[PDB]
């Protein structure tokens, strides 16, 4: 859960609870979420 | 794949190339690509699909 890789040409919202502020990531990198942090859903093609 | 003399095949998403056909490739190690397009490809040696 805590250990996210999305593909390339994808991304993922984490939302930042801490903020309620809500972001979206991109590029083929591997992602780690915090423990507020949490994602909203699995990665979908962009 | 290799496509034989007087044939030709479509492959969607072309290789992004620079001025020698050389394949350019992305930061992150990833092969530059041009979404959403299609090439046609004539007869030469077999190229691999990326």
């Amino acid at each position: 859960e805590f250990i996210i890789r999305i593909p390339p040409y994808h991304y993922i919202h984490v939302l930042d609870q801490n903020s309620n502020v809500s972001r979206v990531e991109v590029g083929p990198k591997t992602y780690i979420r915090q423990d507020n942090e949490r994602v909203l859903f699995a990665p979908m093609r962009m | 794949v290799t496509v034989p003399p007087r044939h030709y095949c479509t492959v969607a998403n072309p290789v992004s190339r620079d001025a020698q056909g050389l394949v350019l490739f992305d930061v992150t190690g990833q092969v530059r690509l041009r979404h959403a397009d299609l090439e046609i490809r004539l007869a030469q040696d077999p190229f691999p699909l990326y």
